[PDB]
C-alpha cells in the first residue's frame, strides 16, 4: 500500500535503526565512571595516572574501555543534573589524607576532612546512586605519613582513642568513610590508598569495576 | 477415583495460569527485553502448552484406559508432547548457559544483553532442535519399519519398547543437558566463591552480607540442578530399563508415576526461574 | 549605613508591588469560570510509539508542520521522527551525550541541543551533502544548558544553570543580549507567540518576563515554593503556566501581574517536569515524576484526564501547532503520540 | 557535489562494458542511485536503481537480466555492468543521486554522463516544441495514463530541464515543490492526471527541453519532452 | 563595594516593576475565558475530530 518513495523512506529508517543498535552495542561495552571529590584532593593527579563544562577522559585497560567524567567545573546546583549520571558503573571518590588537619580556605573554620565526609555522605546516600558502587581513593598517603608524626589525628577526630602509627591512623580514616554508607546491602565501597608514584591505581579500578559488572550481571540473570 | 481427577485438574490449573503470568508480565512490562528475559518467556511458553494441550488431552487415556481420539490425532499428540518436553529441557540449558556467560564473559554479556535479534535466534534454535529429536522419528517410524505394533486404543511412541533408540535420544535429551546444567551451575559457584575470597583479602556488615548472599545463591544453584534431575532422571531411566525387559521387570504403576514427573517439572519451572528473577518480580507486582 | 538603607527601600518597594497586585485582585479566575460547563473526561490513546532511543529521553520539540519532531536522549543521539509513519528522518550523533534540551527551528532547516557541556550546538538539516552537520557551537554560558528556543534561522534564546539567559546571533556566534536577574539555575524558557517577549523559570522559585529587544526584565512572578522546572505561554500570549517540584502548576497573568490559578491534587506529591497548553488553551497538560501526564482544565482547575503510558519519569511533552496531538517523552526511552476519538 | 561517469565508448554488438560513477562532495552511502540513459535525439529513459545500503535493486524491463547495477560505498563509486549490448543501448548514460525521506528532493543532482555507442504509466507531452520569446509566460502540459496522486496526499510528478549540452536539472518535485537553486518564476500546478509547468518571465537560460517524470511506482517513466525555442 | 553595587541595581529594578499598569483580575480572567471559548471548536484535543480527519489513526 506504500508508494515507491514511502518504501524507500521506510528502508532509510531501517538503516538508521541498524546503526543505532550498533552504536548502542558499542556504548554498552564502555565503563562509565563518575569522578568526584573536593579541591586539592588528588583528583587531577588520579586522571594523570588513569591517562568549559563536563570533562571526559577515555582510557583502555585490558580490553576494557573506560569513560571517566569530571564535573568539578559545574558550579550550578548538583541535584538538577546529578540524575543524568544515574546508571554509571561506579563512582570514583578522591579524598586527600594529608588534609586531615588542614582547614578549608573558604570557611576558614571547617576542616577539609569533614568537608569531604559531607560530600561523600551526600553522594553515597543520594537517591540516584542507591545501587551504584563507590571506588574510594585516599590520596597523599606519603604526605599523610609525614604529617602524622608532627600532627596527630586528634585534631581531625577529637574522639579518637587509637595510636599515632601510620597503619592505625590510615585504617581509622578508611572506616569512618565506610561508616557513612547507609545502603550497605545494595552497594559496596572499594577503598584504596594512592600516592603520586603509585601505578596500581588503574589495576584497582579494573578489579573493582569487574566485580561490580559481575554482580550486576548476576542480578540481571536472576541469580542475585 | 475422584481424588486422581482432582489432582490432574489441579496440575492443569497450576501449570496454565502459572506460566500465563510470566507471559502476561512479559507483555505488560516493556523493560523485560533482555536475552535472559526472552529465554524465561520461551521456557514459560513451552510449559504453558504442556498444561493447556498435552495434559488435558491425556486425561481420558488415564480415566478410561484407552485412547478414543483416533490414531490420526494420537500422532499429533505424541509429536507435540515430545516437542514441548524436549524444548523445556533445552531452555534450561539455554538459561544456564546464559548465566554462565554473565560470570565468565561478563563485559560482553552486559553489552550483548538487550539485543532481541540474538535472543530470537537462540529461541528458534531451541524449538527447531527439539522438534528434530523426536518429531520425525515418531512420524516416520511406522512408514519405514513396515506395520505398527501399537494395539488399538493405545497411544504411545513406536519406539516405546526400543532399547537402542531410547538411550541414544535420551542422551541428547537429558544426559547431555543434565551434565551441561551441572557444569554451568558449578562454574558459577566456583567463580563467585573465588571472587569473594580475593575481595575479602584485598579489603563488617557489608562483608557479612556478601557471604550470606553467596550462600543464598549456592542453595539456589543446587535446587536448579536437583529439581531438573529429580523430575527427569526417573522417567528417562525407566524407559531404558523397561525397554530391555519389555515391562516385565518394571511395575505398571511405576511407569505412570514417573510419566507425570516431567509434567510436574513444567509447573515447578515458573517458581524457579521467573519468580527468583529480580526484574520479573517487579513486573509481577505491577500487574498484581 | 548606605547598604542598610538601600535594602530597606527594596522591602518597601516589594510591599508596594504586593499592595498593587492585591488592589487589582478584585475577583478570582475560579469564580469567573464557575458558570461554564466542564470539559468532561478527556480520553487519549497512544496512537504512535517512537522506539530507537536507548537511554533517558530528556527533551522533545515539534516542528511547525505538526508532523516532524526532534527528540534528545543521553545516548548521544538526536533523532528526527516522521510522526505519521514513525519513520526516522535523521539520526544526529552528538559530540557530548549529556544533552538536556533540544529545539526545532520554525523554518525546519535547523535543530539545536545542549546540556552539561555548556554549549548550544546548531545543526543544519538542509545541506547539499545530504547529511546533518554542525553549523554553529554557541559558547559563553558557564553552566549547563537547560533550554533553547529559535526565534528565526539566525536568532536563538538559551537558558543556563549559570542563572542567566542569552540571546544569540547564530551567524556571528555571539550572544547579543544577556538576561540577568535570576538568583538560581534557570531551568526552562518559553517564547511568546510574537517572539517579542519570553518567560523563564529558575530554581529561585520565580518566573521573570523578559523583553527580547530591550533586554531587561519587565515583571517578576513569585508564588512557587520550590524550583520551577517547566514554563509555557498561553496561546494568546497574555498568560503563562509553570510547573515546580512542589507538585503544583500555577497560571500567571502578564497584565494582572499575578497568579490566577493553582493546579494541584492531594494525591500528587511528585515534581513536575513539563507543561503545555492545547491549541485553544483550555487544557493544561503536565508531565510528572510519578510516570503520568495529567490533563488539567485550565479555567476550572479540574483534572480532566490522565495519560498513563510510561514506566519512568515523563521528562518532556509538547502539543503540535495545529493542536492535533500531544507527544510525551520519558526516561523509559520511548515517545508516545496521543489524541482522543469521537 | 560531483558525479563523474566513465567507461563509455564504442563497443561491438553482443559485447560487455562496465560503467563507473565516482561521487565526491556528498555522503554517497546515504543516497540511492539511478542510471538514466538518453538515446540520441530522443527523451530520457530510466535504466536501473540501487538504494542506499544496496538492499533494494530495480531494473527496467528492456535491460533486466543483461544489466547489473552495484555500488562501492567506501570508494564512493557506482557501477553498471552491461552484457549482450544491442544497438538499442546506444545512449548517454547519466548517474543520478536520489535520497528519500519526508520532504526530501529526489533526482536533485545528475552527473555529466558517459556516451555508449553500439555498432507502466505512460507520460504524455504531446506538444513537442513551443516557440517562445523572452519575458513572456509559457505553460507546458503533461498527462499520465494513471492518477499520480497517492492516498497519502503526494502527487509523484517531477519536472526536469535539460539545457543544450548540459545534464538534466530538477525544477519541480512532487508536482508543486520548487527545487533548491531554481528561480521562483517556475511554478508547478496539477491535478489528478493533468499537470502544467508555468514559466513566468522566460529568460535565455530557460531555453531547453522539459521532461515530466512520474515516481509513483517502478519503472519510472519520462514524458517525450517539450522543447522551448526562441 | 560589591554588595552596595548590587543593592542599587536590585532597588532600581524593583522601581521599574512597580510602575507598570495592572488590569483587574476579573478583566484578565474574562479575556482568558473569551479566548478559550472562541477557539474551542478548532481544538482537536478538547473536541476529538472524526477518525477520517485524524492523521494519527
Ligand atoms: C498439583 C500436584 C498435586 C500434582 C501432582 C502430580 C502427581 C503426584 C499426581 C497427579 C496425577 C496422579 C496420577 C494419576 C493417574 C495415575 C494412574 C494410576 O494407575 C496410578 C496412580 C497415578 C500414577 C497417579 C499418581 C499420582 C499423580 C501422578
Ligand atoms: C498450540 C499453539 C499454537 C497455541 C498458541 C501458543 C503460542 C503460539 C502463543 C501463545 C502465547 C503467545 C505469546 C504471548 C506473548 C508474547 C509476547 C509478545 O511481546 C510477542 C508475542 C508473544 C511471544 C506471543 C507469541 C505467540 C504465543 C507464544
Ligand atoms: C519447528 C516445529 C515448531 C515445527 C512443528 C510442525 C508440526 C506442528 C507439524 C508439522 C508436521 C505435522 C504432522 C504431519 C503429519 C501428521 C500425520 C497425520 O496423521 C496427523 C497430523 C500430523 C501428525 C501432523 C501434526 C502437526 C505437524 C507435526
Ligand atoms: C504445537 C506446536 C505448533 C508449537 C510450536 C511452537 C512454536 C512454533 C511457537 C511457540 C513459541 C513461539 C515463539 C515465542 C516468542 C517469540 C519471540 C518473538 O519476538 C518472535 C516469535 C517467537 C520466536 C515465537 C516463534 C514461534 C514459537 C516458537
Ligand atoms: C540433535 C540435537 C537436538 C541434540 C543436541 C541437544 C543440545 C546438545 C543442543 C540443543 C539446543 C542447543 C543450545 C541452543 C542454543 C545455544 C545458544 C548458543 O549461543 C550456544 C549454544 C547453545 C546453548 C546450544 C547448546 C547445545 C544445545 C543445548
Ligand atoms: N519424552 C517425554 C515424554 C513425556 C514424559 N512424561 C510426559 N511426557
Amino acid at each position: 500500500t506504500l508508494s515507491a518513495e514511502d518504501k524507500a523512506a521506510v528502508e532509510r529508517s531501517k538503516m538508521i535503526d541498524r546503526n543505532l543498535r550498533e552504536d548502542g552495542e558499542k556504548a554498552a561495552r564502555e565503563v562509565k565512571l563518575l569522578l568526584l571529590g573536593a579541591g586539592e584532593s588528588g583528583k587531577n593527579t588520579i586522571v594523570k595516572q588513569m591517562k568549559t563544562g563536563i570533562v571526559e577522559t577515555h582510557f583502555t585497560f585490558k580490553d576494557l574501555h573506560f569513560k571517566m567524567f569530571d564535573v568539578g567545573a559545574q558550579r550550578s546546583e548538583r541535584k538538577k543534573w546529578i540524575h543524568c549520571f544515574e546508571g554509571v558503573t561506579a563512582i570514583i571518590f578522591c579524598v586527600a589524607l594529608s588534609d586531615y588537619d588542614l582547614v578549608l580556605a573558604e570557611d576558614e573554620e571547617m576542616n577539609r576532612m569533614h568537608a569531604s565526609m559531607k560530600l561523600f555522605d551526600s553522594i553515597c546516600n543520594n537517591k540516584w546512586f542507591t545501587d551504584t558502587s563507590i571506588i574510594l581513593f585516599l590520596n597523599k598517603k606519603d604526605l599523610f605519613e609525614e604529617k602524622i608524626k608532627k600532627s596527630p589525628l586528634t585534631i581531625c577526630y577529637p574522639e579518637y582513642a587509637g595510636s599515632n602509627t601510620y597503619e592505625e591512623a590510615a585504617a581509622y580514616i578508611q572506616c569512618q568513610f565506610e561508616d557513612l554508607n547507609k545502603r550497605k546491602d545494595t552497594k559496596e565501597i572499594y577503598t584504596h590508598f594512592t600516592c603520586s608514584t603509585d601505578t596500581k591505581n588503574v589495576q584497582f579500578v579494573f578489579d573493582a569495576v569487574t566485580d561490580v559488572i559481575i554482580k550486576n550481571n548476576l542480578k540481571d540473570c536472576g541469580l542475585f | 477415583t475422584a481424588v486422581l481427577a482432582a489432582l490432574m485438574a489441579l496440575l492443569i490449573v497450576a501449570t496454565v495460569l502459572g506460566n500465563a503470568l510470566v507471559m502476561l508480565a512479559f507483555v505488560a512490562d516493556s523493560s523485560l527485553r533482555t536475552q535472559n528475559n526472552f529465554f524465561l518467556l520461551n521456557l514459560a511458553i513451552s510449559d504453558f502448552l504442556v498444561g493447556a494441550f498435552c495434559i488435558p488431552l491425556y486425561v481420558p487415556y488415564v480415566l478410561t484406559g484407552r485412547w478414543t481420539f483416533g490414531r490420526g490425532l494420537c500422532k499429533l499428540w505424541l509429536v507435540v508432547d515430545y516437542l514441548l518436553c524436549t524444548s523445556s529441557a533445552f531452555n534450561i540449558v539455554l538459561i544456564s548457559y546464559d548465566r554462565f556467560l554473565s560470570v565468565t564473559r561478563a563485559v560482553s554479556y552486559r553489552a550483548q544483553q538487550g539485543d532481541t535479534r540474538r535472543a530470537v535466534r537462540k529461541m528458534l534454535l531451541v524449538w527447531v532442535l527439539a522438534f528434530l529429536l523426536y518429531g520425525p522419528a515418531i512420524l516416520s517410524w511406522e512408514y519405514l519399519s513396515g506395520g505398527s505394533s501399537i494395539p488399538e486404543g493405545h497411544c504411545y511412541a513406536e519406539f516405546f519398547y526400543n532399547w537402542y533408540f531410547l538411550i541414544t535420544a535420551s542422551t541428547l535429551e537429558f544426559f547431555t543437558p543434565f551434565l551441561s546444567v551441572t557444569f554451568f551451575n558449578l562454574s558459577i559457584y566456583l567463580n563467585i566463591q573465588r571472587r569473594t575470597r580475593l575481595r575479602l583479602d584485598g579489603a563488617s556488615f557489608t562483608q557479612r552480607f556478601r557471604l550470606s548472599r553467596d550462600r543464598k545463591v549456592a542453595k539456589s544453584l543446587a535446587v536448579i540442578v536437583s529439581i531438573f534431575g529429580l523430575c527427569w532422571a526417573p522417567y528417562t531411566l525407566l524407559m531404558i530399563i523397561r525397554a530391555a525387559c519389555h515391562g516385565h521387570c518394571v511395575p505398571d504403576y511405576w511407569y505412570e508415576t514417573s510419566f507425570w514427573l516431567l509434567w510436574a517439572n513444567s509447573a515447578v519451572n515458573p517458581v524457579l526461574y521467573p519468580l527468583c528473577h529480580h526484574s520479573f518480580r517487579r513486573a509481577f507486582t505491577k500487574l498484581l | 549605613s548606605e547598604l542598610d538603607q538601600l535594602r530597606q527601600e527594596a522591602e518597601q518597594l516589594k510591599n508596594q508591588i504586593r499592595d498593587a497586585r492585591k488592589a487589582c485582585a478584585d475577583a478570582t479566575l475560579s469564580q469567573i469560570t464557575n458558570n461554564i460547563d466542564p470539559v468532561g473526561r478527556i480520553q487519549m490513546r497512544t496512537r504512535r510509539t517512537l522506539r530507537g532511543h536507548l537511554a533517558k529521553i530528556y527533551a522533545m520539540h515539534w516542528g511547525t508542520d505538526s508532523r516532524l519532531l526532534v527528540s534528545a536522549s543521553q545516548d548521544g543521539k538526536l533523532i528526527i521522527w516522521d510522526s505519521y509513519t514513525t519513520n526516522k528522518v535523521h539520526a544526529i550523533p552528538l559530540r557530548s551525550s549529556w544533552v538536556m534540551t533540544c529545539a526545532y527551528a520554525p523554518s525546519g532547516n535547523y535543530v539545536a541541543c545542549g546540556g552539561l557541556d555548556n554549549i548550544c550546538s546548531i545543526y543544519n538539516l538542509k545541506t547539499r551533502e545530504g547529511n546533518v552537520r554542525v553549523s554553529r557551537e554557541l559558547a559563553g554560558h558557564t553552566g549547563y544548558l537547560s533550554c533553547c528556543r529559535f526565534l528565526d534561522d539566525n536568532q536563538i534564546v538559551t537558558s543556563s544553570g549559570d542563572t542567566t539567559c542569552a540571546l544569540w546571533d547564530i551567524e556571528t556566534g555571539q550572544q547579543t543580549t544577556t538576561f540577568t536577574g535570576h538568583t538560581g539555575d534557570v531551568m526552562s524558557l518559553s517564547l511568546a507567540p510574537d517572539t517579542r517577549l519570553f518567560v523563564s523559570g529558575a530554581c529561585d522559585a520565580s518566573a521573570k518576563l523578559w523583553d527580547v529587544r530591550e533586554g531587561m526584565c519587565r515583571q517578576t512572578f513569585t508564588g512557587h515554593e520550590s524550583d520551577i522546572n517547566a514554563i509555557c505561554f498561553f496561546p494568546n500570549g497574555n498568560a503563562f503556566a509553570t510547573g515546580s517540584d512542589d507538585a503544583t502548576c500555577r497560571l500567571f497573568d502578564l497584565r494582572a501581574d499575578q497568579e490566577l490559578m493553582t493546579y494541584s491534587h492531594d494525591n500528587i506529591i511528585c515534581g513536575i517536569t513539563s507543561v503545555s497548553f492545547s491549541k485553544s488553551g483550555r487544557l493544561l497538560l503536565a508531565g510528572y515524576d510519578d510516570f503520568n501526564c495529567n490533563v488539567w482544565d485550565a479555567l476550572k482547575a479540574d483534572r480532566a484526564g490522565v495519560l498513563a503510558g510510561h514506566d519512568n519519569r515523563v521528562s518532556c511533552l509538547g502539543v503540535t501547532d495545529d493542536g492535533m496531538a500531544v507527544a510525551t517523552g520519558s526516561w523509559d526511552s520511548f515517545l508516545k503520540i496521543w489524541n482522543g476519538s469521537s | 557535489v560531483q558525479l563523474v561517469e566513465s567507461g563509455g565508448g564504442l563497443v561491438q554488438p553482443g559485447g560487455s562494458r562496465k560503467l563507473s560513477c565516482s561521487a565526491s562532495g556528498f555522503a554517497f552511502s546515504s543516497f540511492g542511485m539511478h542510471w538514466v540513459r538518453q538515446a540520441p535525439e530522443k527523451g530520457l529513459e530510466w535504466v536501473a536503481y540501487i538504494s542506499s545500503g544496496s538492499g533494494t535493486i530495480y531494473y527496467a524491463d528492456t535491460v533486466k537480466g543483461r544489466f547489473t547495477i552495484s555500488r562501492d560505498d567506501p570508494k564512493n563509486t557506482l557501477f553498471l555492468q552491461m552484457t549482450s549490448l544491442r544497438s538499442e543501448d546506444t545512449a548517454m548514460y547519466y548517474c543520478v543521486r536520489s535520497i528519500y525521506y519526508y520532504g526530501s528532493s529526489p533526482f536533485d543532482f545528475w552527473g555529466q554522463g558517459t556516451t555508449l555507442t553500439v555498432s507502466d504509466i505512460v507520460m504524455t507531452q504531446a506538444t513537442s516544441s513551443v516557440p517562445v520569446t523572452p519575458g513572456e509566460s509559457v505553460s507546458i502540459s503533461c498527462r499520465s495514463s494513471k492518477s499520480l496522486l497517492h492516498s497519502n496526499g503526494n502527487t509523484y510528478l517531477y519536472w526536469f530541464l535539460q539545457r543544450p549540452g548540459q545534464s538534466p536539472q530538477l525544477l519541480i518535485y512532487r508536482m508543486s515543490n520548487l527545487a533548491s537553486g531554481v528561480p521562483d518564476r517556475f511554478s508547478g500546478s496539477g491535478s489528478g492526471t493533468a499537470f502544467t509547468l508555468t514559466i513566468s518571465r522566460l529568460e535565455a537560460e530557460d531555453v531547453g527541453v522539459y521532461y515530466c517524470m512520474q515516481h509513483l511506482e517502478y519503472p519510472l517513466t519520462f514524458g517525450a519532452g517539450t522543447k522551448l525555442e526562441l | 563595594t560589591a554588595s552596595i553595587a548590587q543593592a542599587r541595581k536590585l532597588v532600581e529594578q524593583l522601581k521599574m516593576e512597580a510602575n507598570i499598569d495592572r488590569i483587574k483580575v476579573s478583566k484578565a480572567a474574562a479575556d482568558l475565558m473569551a479566548y478559550c471559548e472562541a477557539h474551542a471548536k478548532e481544538d482537536p484535543l478538547l473536541t476529538p475530530v472524526p477518525a477520517s480527519e485524524n492523521p494519527f489513526r
